[PDB]
């Protein structure tokens, strides 16, 4: 019962409430850097609660180390303890994720927690 | 949800 571990609902509850007091428990399932300029990288993350996948999360640049370091890497485990909605222009969200901590890592967790379908913004 | 490019995602 591994998707047991994982906030099922948290994505739709942020996509469709707005609701940013929970804590949610993700699982990281891809990051990879995004085009940005001379300035810090950005990573962008495909997240999963276990029900929903969701790739419009994007890492604050203060938690660039835990991506460079590798301890925030694909298949980890880990609990957002702050995290902001911004909405674009064309109406599409963007969660960014300012604080959070990996509560297991990716090689203890070893794979995609269940089969979490594209959530439908 | 079609997904978002980052050519308009750190639009903010």
């Amino acid at each position: 019962h591994m998707v047991g571990q994982l906030s099922r609902g948290a994505i739709a509850a942020i996509m469709q409430k707005g609701d940013t007091n929970i804590k949610p428990i993700l699982q990281v399932i891809n990051i990879r850097p995004i085009t940005t300029g001379n300035s810090p990288p950005r990573y962008r993350l495909l997240m999963s609660d276990g029900l929903n996948t969701l790739s419009s999360f994007m890492l604050a640049t203060q938690l660039n180390p835990l991506v460079e370091e590798e301890q925030l890497s694909s298949n980890c485990v880990c609990q957002i303890h702050r995290f902001i909605v911004n909405t674009l222009k064309d109406g599409r969200r963007v969660v960014i994720l300012m604080e959070l901590e990996v509560l297991k890592s990716a090689e203890a967790v070893g794979v995609k927690i269940g089969n979490p379908v594209p959530y439908n913004e | 949800d079609n997904g978002i490019d980052d050519a308009y995602f750190l639009e903010a």
